[PDB]
């Protein structure tokens, strides 16, 4: 994946033209680094949120409601 | 001579001897409600206090 940015990044260096399938294998290596960093962050609670009274939230539990922070 | 050994069995009692033992003291002595209900084994292994 590397390699194939830096050609494309240094090829007007040398007055050239990308041919389709260099672009194509490009394009293959930087889905798959890409596909190797994903986060999808999976976004939390609101934190006025009611917890439900069969958590029981006084014997068990010292919150009442979502914390949702840090 | 009598050789009667098997007229007679060998008993062992249902009976248990007393054995030795220890005392709770520093146990009763600490706080234990401060931390009741605030730590899960699920939730976390870390519980935080705030000093004055």
């Amino acid at each position: 994946a590397v390699g194939y940015q830096l050609l494309l990044r240094m090829l007007s260096d040398y007055s050239l033209e990308p041919t389709p399938q260099v672009l194509s294998n490009a394009q293959r290596s930087y889905d798959a680094l890409m596909t190797d960093t994903l986060v999808v962050p999976s976004m939390r609670r609101r934190g006025d949120f009611p917890v439900g009274q069969g958590n029981k939230y006084d014997v068990f539990t010292s919150d009442r409601y979502y914390p949702g922070d840090l | 001579p009598n050789n009667l050994d098997s007229n007679v069995s060998q008993i062992v009692l249902k009976k248990f001897l007393p054995g030795f033992m220890s005392d709770l003291v520093l146990a009763k002595t600490v706080d234990r409600q401060l931390l009741a209900g605030e730590i899960n084994s699920s939730t976390g292994d870390s519980v935080s206090f705030k000093r004055p």
